[PDB]
């Protein structure tokens, strides 16, 4: 599969007024690997984290296009996108290559500055949303990350309780993972701050 | 679309567009190329000396590839058209041909796209004349100018734009093969002074050598100024 | 100027543009070929405007392909723009039936091109001598800005015609020598030149039928021609 | 008065000159007449010949547009031309795409819309034809007349160009309940004989042409032995 | 005038003046006389080496009167649909159908301001199941079938004699025929000879054809 | 025809876009008025004869749920920006899945008038907009004029009696109105250069308020007309 | 419709486009603007229109994007304009879509030639091509590159452009030129260039108090860079400073707006 | 200069526009159209001046589909032109959103295509004013209400009680003010609105009126489709009216 050649896999989750979202460090040409320092996270703006996974063409072309857009907003509307415009406008994008795809998976997680109201939002690889309220992930171990956090996530966390949560399930998941893997990159934002942390993993 | 026809034929085989256009030369600051032994000496008047315009002024001698450049009169807007395009040529040849064009190959096409601006419905022609010079791969240089018509010829020396026809007087008598290259700016620089005022920060000089290109400094320039206001009182 | 357009006729079924055109031609060079039945000799006026111009550049004489040449006349520029067509469609010949192009299907193609405006906003202000060799022996063609094409025994082109066409309805008979046509043209040049006439200020090119090659004269032989007179 | 130059334009009284001027072309050019009857149509129309020389069947004004219909081009012939090739595929059209032979009112209609449409553009100019329509399909003998300007009207009897002023009045005299395809050939040719102008145009000969029961709904030009 | 500079521009009566103009063009080519009898036409034109006798397909050709460079683009055109039309077939381009679409081409180019009119005169002659044919096209479209006639410089002259005579071409043979070709153009003039003045027939077994100087001299 | 109708004269003006800005002047007057928690515009539509059909006649119009525009001046020209308006906000929904900023659209609007003023063929449009809606940022009224340019007021008047209605809200303008007291500000300035009677059939109001544009109904405008 | 033509692009008996000519008189009659290059920074300054009581903001989430005449491009370029405003918001977008396609393309900023390069040719196709006016626009560009440090240039109508140290475009620019070339010097501070610039207006505009709500006033400089973040990009860098295109607002302008009036009574 | 093409004069009005609306009087004809409480009537004149034209083609009435009515006022094969844009018009919206086009929205929509050729130049303007008739359903309960609606060369398009268009014009339109006072048209029997129509037409011509002198199209509640009324229904009116 082609969604699975560059390695790769990320997850965002939702507390009180914060959200946390990690990725691993692997880039590889299916079993070989190229890199161990490819965080696969882009920061838009104060409030908004994109992760991408998928094709690594893929993911430095469509991210490149999403900076090309969000500067041209910026300019024209004299302000930050938030987080659900800039979902609807990665959608429509997805969308627009509908019999010939982005091979990419997003993640969004965002934050509404004004009522700390956080946006989690993950697509397919042709833009449908998926919205839940506890957490998104995407990438070559997304099922076995689907398990981590039903078992570990719980309504109310605060910044960094829901940072263990989300590293121990990366490190558990990314472990059973052959292409995903060499510890992770987190961001965990509130509405004041964005910390980042460098988790440490196995090196195979 | 405009598909207009700007350019037409009037009562005794005049296209007036193309005689505007050379008008349009006439008013446009002096240029001059003057081709030694082996190098090629370009000299331009600029505007006019002012404390405000940038002491890094923008240039009016343009690079098309390694080996050629260009100097102009006219409108100087239609000129850097004129010059894009002749980029894209080098370029677009080297692509197809592996080796670098010829100058006077660049110098038909650059006076192909004048003709057609004198043809092409919907469209006015460049009102802008060059001179384009440069070297083979066998190091002996060439002297061009292009008019508006499209019309392309080479020269020993040769002058454009305002008081074309004295300096190019004061040439035709003072004018001396295999020039070394101080010779060749001081022939330039003198020729010039016969439509300029004075000649402290309103010339610019490209020396064109085989394997080489300078767009001289104000140290070197003043230097041959005054060597040249010097013989201008005998 | 405008208040007319491009494709009006005049009240005796001239078009306008293409009056204009042909007195164009008119304040040209002075051009000219001469058909004996050996060969076909043409010639030009250069004209330079300096003595700082290299003259070599200024050819109104080009090679179409190797049993034929051109002398242009009018708007140089606008000629490239048909001798490009020219040596183009001769090529295509050669590729497509691996022959030589005949002269007036040449002058037939170049004619073609001509009268395509409405697209073109004007004429071509041109016209042009084709001579050359194919199996009707040596040839000589030319075309102007209305798109008629036309076989000539002798003619002449530009601001030197109407009195070259006063030694032609003298001196020229249908039966002469390669000499007596390469003397009678610079006879002719001299007569409507400005300029006082030397080697280096005319241009000339036979297509004999012996070899069926176009040659151009070095000025070491274009001496010989002025010595003979 | 620079109003008159292209049919783009109103004038300040609501008129399109250049449809007038055209309409002039028509009122000078040669005189046709037509009738409806009560087994078809027929039109007749007077060819002023511009030389003894030319063979029969030159410069022809009625043309057959379809099975059961045809033109009488009044006015200038060329023009005239370029409406029957239209009037063609509009026929045939109706054939291909609605199996249907087209009706009288319908090919007039759309003769008209294509008349009109060179009445609105600076870049053309109106027709300078009015075109007689003879149809015999469906919906019976039909006579319309469409002009420069694209109006369309349907007739029991009508007369263009110079002599029409005169044949319009003989034409009044007719019986258009009563009368027959064979009297009319007979009736209309009396009338063109009559207004022909014999000092100016000393060569004509008169076309005719019907499309009746006798002929089995075919637009033809009348058998020569009936003049 | 107001009115002469566009073809898209009638006349307040009821003229077009720019296609007259080019009707003028026309008349100041050079001459060119046709006429027929039961089976051949003769086309014969004095040329004034300039091509004015063109072949359109096996069994049509003709003359033409005015601007060449149209002549040349009227000749691709028929010659391109003869040939379709016997790509198709396997017969002749009936005459009568070249004569309509020839009109009808040079019409279109009196009625648009991206066209110019078409300052040629053409004498078509050809030969086919109906028998022989001679039209005339003029740059208004109009389209004349002839017994005979003649247009360009001085062709009324051509026209009175033909005029006297024609009536008697239907019962001539080939050769009288050619010679009334010549008495008329000879009437629109230096004398007629093997250098300036073509022939060209067609008819009953015979495919289009311009008689070679030889043939010619017999006649001249 | 693809040649330019609107060109520079020899002292730098454009007179085509001073002609429609001529025409755009002579229209019905409309006026709006920016309060500190909505906006009302309005517009007198007087009928030429009573047998005219009053209801019908439309000089406020809806673009979407957010926001509002009248205008002066050609009305013909005024429903091809309406149009061309309403499908930019729908096209931003499509795209944003929320509504597009009033300062967004007045672009849009504005690069429209603008393109009608260099391209080959086409005269300007002869008409100016109010424009007036509500966004995250607040509450907005601008103008747009044929030149294409617009500015943000917090009160103004466009047509024949703009000079005098200006003037007068000068004077009655706080920043402190309540959106009742600017709809009654509105009819009440309105009311003073208006020919004849002032109905609720030859006036038409739209308002702004909790994020909402709507037009009123005959009878909502009939109450507050016996107010005043 | 051909005799209607106005003929827009069309050389006239001199070798003169008319109809660039007269848009160039056009911008001679707008609000004067002043551009001034010093060695921290380049400063834009604009005379407005006169202040209604009733005019209102746009309330835009962000301030340094857009005033009346100065506008971003990108972060390191930014503008005035003089003449016809809707024509200088075309060619605006068009300057802004072509700097973030290079963006795109070399991710690296448009160098401010480059940029002012593509401004000016988009001005000479509408000379040369078209049937249709020509922009009615000059506008003054401030940049910052690595290549050249701080730029300023001007456009002018027929598509040509040149770099400058301080220039005034619009109504008073020769009254304004005068004084700029008396008083510029190559020594200048970020806040000496603005007073400067002040007085400039102060001069043109003919009153003796300077009143800030008639004033605009830019600076294209350079900051202290911002979060270095090396866990995101581990093979990011970043220089120590980067360029920023700042509308002053009047709690800025009150110091400076202060010594613009103790230059103008101890003269 | 602006008398030839569309740009605004300097007083910011297009000649085109109003010479268009002269060539509407310019053709000599009078229509009358009005709305009562359950139909809408429409009343033109039937003029054929020539003995040897066939009446029944002569026609300014026309469908636009089964149940939209035209009556063309003015240059009259510029009418026909705009009958079958309005006809592709309304087959185009059927086909899109599968229902009849609404009378309004037809109507909006041939004025649209009137402004564009006010705005661009070099396709001349229609020389008309189009009545548009039709019954437009409420959302509300249902009902179906009759409606007038006129587009007119600059592009307006408007709703009526009542209208008079053509030569005359001015004249008929006041009697009808006149009548309008004494009650509201859409309180009226067909028959009563048809006594003031008619009338209109008589005093605005100075004539007496003929059956074959008008035809005569209408919409109702009992019978959508737009429909001719049949001769004899009509002089039922006219003998009404010469008694009272």
């Amino acid at each position: 599969s082609i969604l699975t050649y560059s390695g790769g896999s990320c997850l965002a989750m939702a507390g009180d007024g914060c959200f946390v979202i990690v990725s691993d460090n692997r880039l590889g040409e299916q079993l070989k690997t190229i890199s161990m320092e490819v965080p696969k996270l882009h920061v838009i703006n104060e409030s908004i984290v994109l992760g991408l996974t998928g094709l690594r063409t893929d993911q430095q072309t469509f991210s490149e296009k999403v900076r090309f857009r969000n500067e041209l907003y910026k300019l024209r509307e004299e302000r930050e996108i938030g987080g659900k415009a800039f979902a609807a406008l990665v959608s429509s994008m997805l969308y627009e290559a509908r019999f010939g795809p982005w091979f990419v998976e997003p993640v969004i997680a965002s934050i509404d500055k004004r009522t700390g109201e956080v946006y989690l939002c993950a697509m397919d690889l042709i833009g449908a949303p998926c919205e839940p309220e506890d957490y998104v992930c995407a990438g070559t171990c997304a099922e076995s990350l689907h398990g981590m956090c039903e078992a570990l996530w719980r309504p109310g966390l605060g910044p960094e309780e829901l940072f263990e949560v989300a590293a121990q399930a990366m490190l558990s998941a990314c472990d059973r993972d052959s292409l995903s893997g060499y510890g992770a990159v987190a961001a965990i934002v509130t509405r004041d701050k964005m910390t980042t942390r460098l988790i440490n993993g196995r090196k195979d | 679309s405009y598909d207009r026809a700007i350019t037409v034929f009037s009562p005794d085989g005049h296209l007036f567009q193309v005689e505007y256009a050379q008008e349009a030369v006439r008013k446009g600051l002096c240029a001059v190329g003057v081709r030694g032994k082996d190098s090629i000496i370009f000299a331009v008047e600029k505007k006019s000396v002012q404390k405000l315009q940038d002491s890094r002024t923008i240039r009016k001698i343009y690079k098309l590839d390694e080996h050629i450049y260009l100097a102009f009169a006219g409108l100087s807007a239609d000129a850097r058209v004129l010059v894009n395009h002749a980029q894209l040529e080098c370029q677009r040849f080297r692509l197809n041909y592996e080796d670098a064009v010829d100058v006077d190959l660049l110098v038909r096409y650059v006076a192909k796209v004048q003709q057609k601006s004198t043809q092409s419905s919907g469209s006015r022609p460049y009102g802008v004349s060059t001179i384009i010079g440069g070297f083979n791969e066998n190091g002996q240089p060439h002297l061009w100018k292009t008019d508006p018509s499209g019309m392309s010829s080479a020269w020993r020396a040769v002058a454009i734009g305002r008081n074309d026809k004295t300096v190019l007087e004061f040439m035709e008598k003072s004018y001396q093969e295999n020039m070394t290259r101080d010779q060749c700016v001081h022939f330039a620089i003198k020729a010039l002074l016969e439509a300029v005022e004075s000649g402290s920060k309103n010339i610019e000089l490209v020396v064109l050598e085989n394997k080489k290109a300078l767009y001289m400094g104000d140290d070197e320039l003043r230097k041959f100024v005054v060597e040249v206001e010097k013989e201008r009182e005998e | 100027e405008y208040d007319r357009g491009v494709n009006t006729f005049s009240p005796e079924g001239r078009i306008f543009q293409i009056e204009y055109a042909i007195e164009a031609i008119k304040l040209g060079s002075t051009s000219l070929g001469i058909q004996t039945p050996d060969a076909v000799v043409i010639a030009a006026e250069k004209r330079v405007p300096s003595v700082l111009v290299d003259p070599s550049s200024m050819n109104k004489i080009l090679e179409i392909d190797y049993h034929m040449g051109t002398v242009l006349s009018g708007m140089v520029a606008d000629a490239r723009i048909l001798v490009e067509h020219a040596r183009v469609e001769a090529q295509n010949h050669r590729f497509t039936y691996d022959e030589p192009m005949r002269v007036e299907s040449c002058a037939l193609a170049t004619c073609d091109l001509s009268v395509r405006f409405g697209l073109m906003s004007r004429p071509f202000g041109v016209s042009l001598l084709i001579a050359g060799v194919d199996e009707n022996g040596p040839q000589l063609w030319q075309t102007d800005p209305s798109g008629t094409y036309t076989r000539y025994d002798a003619q002449a082109i530009g601001a030197g015609a109407e009195a070259a066409q006063t030694v032609f309805n003298e001196i020229y008979h249908r039966n002469m020598t390669v000499e007596e046509a390469e003397t009678l043209a610079v006879r002719i040049l001299k007569q409507v030149m400005e300029e006082e006439l030397t080697k280096s200020n005319i241009e000339i090119a036979i297509v004999p039928a012996s070899t069926g090659k176009l040659e151009v004269y070095d000025q070491t032989k274009i001496q010989r021609i002025i010595d003979r007179l | 008065t620079e109003h008159d130059q292209s049919t783009d334009i109103f004038s300040a009284d609501g008129r399109v000159f250049q449809v007038e001027y055209a309409c002039k072309a028509v009122d000078n050019g040669s005189t046709a007449v037509a009738a409806c009857c009560t087994d078809g149509v027929v039109v007749a129309v007077e060819k002023i010949l511009t030389s003894r020389m030319l063979e029969e069947g030159s410069n022809d004004r009625i043309h057959a547009v379809d099975r059961q219909a045809g033109v009488c081009i009044c006015g200038m012939l060329p023009d005239g031309r370029a409406v029957v090739s239209r009037a063609r595929a509009e026929a045939e059209n109706s054939r291909d795409v609605f199996a249907t032979p087209i009706p009288g009112s319908v090919l007039a209609s759309r003769i008209g819309e294509f008349m009109h449409v060179y009445t609105t553009h600076y870049a053309y100019r109106p027709f300078g034809c009015s075109v007689i329509i003879a149809s015999y399909a469906d919906d019976g003998p039909q006579l319309f007349v469409s002009d420069p300007s694209g109006t369309v009207a349907g007739y029991y009897g009508i007369a263009l160009g110079k002599g029409k002023t005169v044949a319009k009045t003989e034409l009044e005299k007719l019986n258009f309940k009563s009368i027959t395809c064979d009297e009319a050939v007979v009736k209309l040719t009396k009338i063109l004989h009559d207004v022909h102008d014999k000092s100016k145009d000393k060569l004509y000969e008169l076309e005719v042409a019907w499309v009746c029961n006798k002929s089995n709904c075919v637009f033809q030009h009348v058998p020569n032995d009936m003049i | 005038n107001q009115y002469d500079t566009n073809t898209t521009t009638w006349s307040p009566t009821g003229r077009l003046f720019q296609v007259e103009y080019a009707n003028e063009a026309v008349n100041n080519g050079s001459a060119a006389v046709g006429t027929k009898n039961k089976d051949f036409v003769v086309l014969t034109a004095l040329k004034r080496y300039q091509e004015k006798v063109f072949k359109l397909d096996d069994h049509v050709g003709m003359a033409i009167a005015g601007l060449v460079a149209d002549g040349r683009m009227l000749a691709r055109f028929v010659r391109t649909e003869c040939m379709n039309y016997r790509y198709m077939h396997d017969s002749d381009n009936p005459l009568p159908l070249i004569a309509e679409i020839v009109g009808e081409k040079y019409q279109r180019h009196i009625q648009f301001a991206g066209k110019r009119p078409f300052g040629v005169g053409l004498l078509i002659a050809g030969y086919d199941s109906t028998g022989p044919h001679l039209y005339h096209t003029v740059p208004s479209g109009d389209v004349f079938d002839f017994k005979a006639t003649a247009m360009g410089l001085r062709s009324q002259a051509a026209r009175t004699y033909l005029e006297k005579h024609f009536e008697s071409f239907p019962d001539c043979g080939l050769d009288e025929l050619i010679m009334h070709a010549l008495k008329a153009l000879a009437a629109a003039t230096a004398e007629l000879n093997i250098k300036n003045t073509t022939i060209a027939i067609v008819g009953k077994g015979t495919p289009f054809m311009v008689l070679t100087e030889e043939a010619a001299r017999k006649y001249l | 025809s693809a040649y330019g109708l609107t060109t520079f004269s020899p002292s730098g003006r454009l007179v085509q876009i001073e002609y429609a800005t001529t025409a755009a002047s002579k229209g019905t007057t409309a006026l709006g008025v920016k309060a500190m928690d909505g906006v009302v515009i309005a517009a007198e539509k007087k009928t030429t004869s009573p047998l005219a059909a009053s209801l019908t006649v439309q000089k406020v119009f809806v673009l979407d749920d957010h926001v509002g525009c009248t205008y002066s001046g050609i009305g013909p020209d005024c429903r091809v920006l309406v149009d061309a308006a309403r499908k930019a906000c729908q096209k931003y929904r499509l795209t944003y899945h929320e509504p597009m900023p009033v300062s967004q659209l007045v672009r849009h609007i504005s690069s429209l008038y603008q393109e009608f003023t260099q391209s080959g063929g086409v005269r300007p449009f002869g008409c100016s907009l109010l424009v007036a809606g509500a966004d995250s940022q607040g509450n907005h009224l601008y103008q747009v004029d044929p030149s294409g340019t617009f500015w943000a007021w917090k009160a103004t008047s466009i047509g024949k009696g703009s000079t005098d209605a200006k003037t007068f809200l000068e004077k009655r303008y706080t920043n402190e109105m309540e959106i009742e007291d600017a709809v009654h500000t509105a009819l009440l300035t309105l009311k003073e250069g208006f020919d004849g009677t002032m109905t609720a059939e030859n006036t038409q109001v739209g308002r702004v308020s909790e994020g909402k544009f709507e037009l009123f109904t005959v009878d909502q405008l009939k109450d507050y007309l016996d107010q005043i | 419709s051909s005799r209607y033509d106005s003929r827009t692009t069309t050389f006239s008996p001199e070798g003169r486009l008319y109809q660039v000519e007269y848009a160039e008189e056009a911008i001679s009659q707008a609000g004067t603007v002043i551009g001034i290059l010093t060695t921290g920074g380049v400063v834009l300054g604009a005379e407005k229109g006169v202040q209604n009581s009733l005019f209102d903001s746009e309330n835009m989430e962000d301030k340094n994007i857009s005033g009346e005449k100065m506008y971003k491009i990108a972060s390191h370029i930014g503008c005035s304009v003089a003449g016809v405003t809707s024509d200088a918001y075309a060619l605006l977008n068009y300057a802004r879509l072509s700097a973030n396609r290079h963006h795109y393309t070399y991710q690296e900023p448009m160098a401010a030639e480059d940029l002012c390069r593509l401004l000016c040719d988009e001005k000479q196709l509408y000379t040369q091509y078209g049937g249709v006016r020509p922009f009615g626009v000059s506008f003054l560009l401030a940049g910052w590159d690595r290549h050249h440090g701080y730029q300023l240039y001007h456009t002018d109508t027929s598509g040509n452009y040149n770099a400058w140290r301080a220039y005034a475009i619009g109504q008073n620019d020769q009254v304004a030129q005068s004084l700029l070339k008396r008083d510029w010097k190559p020594e200048l501070t970020l806040d000496e260039g603005i007073v400067l610039c002040l007085r400039v207006l102060g001069k043109t505009m003919d009153t003796v108090k300077l009143s800030a709500e008639r004033l605009e006033v830019a600076v294209l400089h350079k900051v202290p860079a911002p979060a270095t973040q090396k866990l995101l990009e581990p093979y990011g860098v970043l220089p120590k400073t980067v360029p920023e295109f700042k509308i002053l607002r009047e709690t800025d302008l009150k110091p400076l707006i202060a010594e613009a009036d103790r230059q103008r009574e101890a003269e | 200069f602006d008398k030839y093409i569309t740009v605004f004069s300097p007083e910011g009005s297009l000649y085109q526009v109003e010479y268009a609306f002269k060539a509407v009087t310019y053709a000599g004809l009078l229509t009358v159209a009005i709305r009562c409480k359950d139909a809408v009537l429409v009343f033109t004149q039937h003029n054929v001046p020539d003995r040897l034209m066939r009446p029944d083609t002569i026609t300014s009435l026309h469908n636009i589909n089964k149940d939209i009515g035209t009556c063309i006022t003015g240059r009259a094969p510029d009418g026909k032109s705009l009958v079958q844009k309005a006809r592709q018009e309304a087959s185009e919206y059927k086909y899109r959103y599968g229902s009849p086009i609404p009378v309004s929205v037809l109507a909006k929509r041939v004025a649209d295509m009137a402004q564009v050729r006010t705005q661009h130049a070099g396709l001349r303007l229609m020389g008309v004013v189009m009545t548009f008739l039709g019954m437009e359903q409420n959302d509300a309960d249902g009902s179906w209400v009759p409606q007038i609606y006129c587009v007119d060369p600059a592009g307006w398009c408007g709703s009526y009680h009542a209208c008079a268009i053509g030569k005359k014009q001015i004249e008929a339109n006041a009697f009808l003010e006149k009548k309008q006072k004494n009650a509201p048209f859409h309180t009226l029997s067909q028959k009563d609105a048809a006594m003031i129509a008619l009338a209109a037409l008589q005093s605005a011509l100075g004539a007496s009126l003929k059956a074959t002198d008008v035809e005569v199209g209408r919409c109702s509640v009992e019978d959508h489709c737009f429909r001719r009324v049949p001769d004899e229904d009509v002089e039922e009116w006219l003998t009404a009216l010469a008694e009272a």
